[PDB]
């Protein structure tokens, strides 16, 4: 597969989203944990480009899994590590100097340098990069100042040059830390906090490692499959809150809530989940309808295709019927199923493409 | 176990803050 980046090259037109990433092999760590990007175009610094379109890093999708290659200048683009045997670490180490990443200013304190503003961040539950002052900085009302920022993706809105100012990112990902992931677990309790995002998933579990992996889930709420209201079954609701914690615990049962240990065990995980769900069915996009043997063929079919996100392997069982059954290979936005049915005698599972 | 209204209402949106400025040039 391809790692290397396609200098003075722009890719056509695949766009999901446009975020904006210090460098395009940043752009690249994005694209590579989108649940849908396959390619990206990344806009560096150049006189030819307006200061405004630096740094756009355009997240892109193709049936094709490819797209028309134009020459472009400053244009770096490439492809995702989502087929790839090699790993990458999704950790920025790096800090970058005159560099002004933008997002929701939350605090604003003071520190030695930009070491002290980094552990700041990497500490502090909302935090997802920085910038700090040198101690040289034209305004003695900002020089040694730690402001620590998040954004709703995680990464900036809009980066900007701006000397004697370093901009960097928070290391929690950097963490090893083999320790539950769930931490706290709050069975027959319902969480009432803001509501940042919903997926659908199978178990309370499968809850809880999207919340640590997600950017700015701190806590959850899983309604199961016995919850009241139909529309609300699987629902995994990710919450998160200005202290960090919930606010208040409404008793009731056949939901279960719990805390997010962000850096926990987490770096693919919720992508290794080689769970089968039997009389189970995974619902999404369909994007091809393949014939296999088994659900273990299904799910190694979602593999390889780079673009399945989820798979059904609806059982063909040989009572009366052929042998072979059919593979529905499916995909959605998030990563996750659009509804979980239960009871119309499926195999679901997960792609195993970042495992 | 005596009444259940479903009263929990999803609601996708941000978290808030107090806002804080930027570095002017
Ligand atoms: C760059 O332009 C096109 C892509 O737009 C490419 O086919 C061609 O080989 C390149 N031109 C040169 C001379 O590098
Ligand atoms: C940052 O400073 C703000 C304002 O005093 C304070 O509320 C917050 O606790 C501080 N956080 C960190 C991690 O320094």
């Amino acid at each position: 597969c391809v790692t290397q980046l396609l200098k003075d090259t722009c890719f056509e037109g695949g766009d999901i989203t446009t975020v904006f990433t210090p460098s395009a092999k940043y752009c690249q760590v994005v694209c590579t944990y989108h649940p849908r990007c396959l390619l990206f175009t990344f806009t560096a610094e150049s006189p030819s480009e307006d200061p405004t379109r630096w740094f756009t890093c355009v997240l892109k999708d193709s049936v094709t899994e490819t797209l028309p290659r134009v020459n472009r200048t400053a244009a770096i683009s490439g492809y995702s590590f989502k087929q790839c045997s090699h790993q990458i670490s999704a950790c920025n180490k790096d800090i970058y100097v005159d560099l002004d990443m933008k997002g929701i200013n939350y605090n604003s304190s003071v520190a030695k340098s930009a070491q002290e503003c980094q552990e700041r961040c990497t500490d502090d539950v909302h935090c997802h990069f920085f910038t700090y002052a040198t101690r040289q900085f034209p305004s003695l009302e900002h020089r040694n100042i730690c402001l620590l920022k998040h954004t709703q993706t995680g990464t900036p809105t809009r980066i900007t040059k701006l000397d004697k100012v370093v901009s960097g990112f928070s290391l929690k990902s950097c963490a090893l830390s083999n320790l539950a992931c769930i931490r706290d677990i709050f069975p027959n309790t319902v969480f009432a906090d803001s509501n940042i995002d919903s997926v659908m998933a199978p178990d309370a579990f499968v809850c809880g490692r999207i919340c640590t992996h997600h950017p700015g889930c701190l806590f959850f709420t899983f309604f199961s499959q016995e919850w009241p209201k139909e529309s609300q079954r699987n629902l995994c609701l990710l919450k998160t809150s200005e202290s960090g914690l919930p606010s208040t615990r409404i008793k009731k049962s056949k939901a279960l809530s719990g805390f997010s240990l962000q850096s926990c065990r987490h770096s693919i995980p919720v992508f290794c989940h080689s769970s089968f769900y039997h009389d189970t069915d995974f619902l999404g996009e369909e994007l091809d309808i393949v014939a296999a043997k088994s659900h273990e063929a299904c799910q190694k079919l979602c593999t390889n295709a780079v673009r399945c996100q989820f798979f059904t392997y609806t059982p063909a069982q040989a009572s009366c019927n052929e042998g072979k059954g059919k593979c529905y290979l499916k995909l959605s936005s998030n990563g996750s199923p659009t509804k979980i049915l239960h009871g119309r005698g499926g195999i679901s599972g997960y792609t195993l493409r970042l495992c | 176990d005596d009444d259940w209204i479903p009263d929990i209402q999803i609601d996708p949106n941000g978290l808030s803050f107090n806002p804080i400025s930027d570095f002017p040039d």
